[PDB]
């Protein structure tokens, strides 16, 4: 009855994610994590999914403010240790299987990618930044860490001043949020498309398909 | 003839025992079967839904 919380649909081979928790800037639970985490192993399956895309239904607001840790803190007021625990195996285990994911992911980072967004996105080589493109990690100010994988990726895939992990030092622990074009020279993005331009190449990547006897991996 | 009149009288009221106990097995059986059918399937999750819709 209630509208569900990560929506699914078909986009010709192309399978889209969307991130449908508007009111909380697509703040991912472990409701959502294990949904998407459950049909990305279906897809794998599937012979007719060529790529799949994660989008939010709230852009150019947020595509993913960040893990829901709001809840995570009222567990741990209450000791109930086990639900928080299972929060983190299915958000870091869903930010593993994205990272090794045999099919092309293709993220639209349009909107706040902060925290659990930076996992949705960080780990597809295909994240496609925008105007409105909002990275960072604002996990010191909660007394937290840098989750999400985000302490292999940043020291791996950014560009500039990062001989020695220095530049990601530098987001990780001072929480600087980047913004759009910026994102995407410092390598947080791969790409950089104009928000006008999703629908777009949605459109195309639904209708690509390997050639000949490709497989889509 | 008392040979014929009471083994006919038994295989009639055997016969209905039989059907009713046949009936209910099939009652069970397909209640069991559709139980099966209603369970969920991880591959149902590829299936595109509108549940709230």
């Amino acid at each position: 009855t209630d509208a569900p919380p990560v929506l699914f649909t078909v986009q010709d081979t192309a399978r889209v994610i969307t991130l449908n928790r508007p009111k909380k800037l697509n703040a991912l639970n472990a409701e959502m994590s294990e949904s998407m985490f459950k049909t990305l192993n279906e897809y794998a399956k599937s012979d007719t999914t060529n790529l799949v895309i994660l989008k939010s239904s709230n852009r150019p607001r947020s595509f993913c403010a960040g893990g829901d840790v709001a809840t995570v803190a009222i567990f741990n007021f209450n000791k109930e240790f086990a639900k928080s625990i299972k929060f983190f195996t299915d958000e870091y285990s869903l930010n593993f299987q994205i990272a090794t994911y045999l099919k092309p992911i293709v993220t639209f980072m349009d909107g706040i990618t902060m925290g659990g967004g930076v996992g949705l996105s960080i780990h597809t080589p295909f994240r496609i930044a925008t105007e409105n493109t909002k990275w960072a990690m604002p996990e010191m100010d909660i007394g937290f860490f840098p989750d999400v994988g985000s302490t292999f990726a940043l020291p791996r895939i950014v560009t500039l001043a990062n001989s020695n992990s220095q530049m990601a030092l530098y987001l990780c622990l001072t929480g600087e949020v980047v913004t759009g074009a910026d994102a995407y020279m410092l390598g947080l993005a791969s790409h950089y498309v104009s928000s006008e331009n999703l629908d777009a190449l949605q459109k195309r990547l639904g209708e690509i398909s390997p050639p000949f006897n490709n497989d889509p991996q | 003839l008392i040979e014929a009149f009471r083994k006919e009288e038994a295989r009639l009221l055997h016969k209905h025992e039989y059907l009713q106990k046949r009936t209910k097995e099939l009652e069970k059986a397909k209640e069991l079967e559709l139980e099966k059918l209603n369970k969920e399937k991880s591959s149902d999750l590829t299936i595109m839904t509108l549940d709230k819709m």
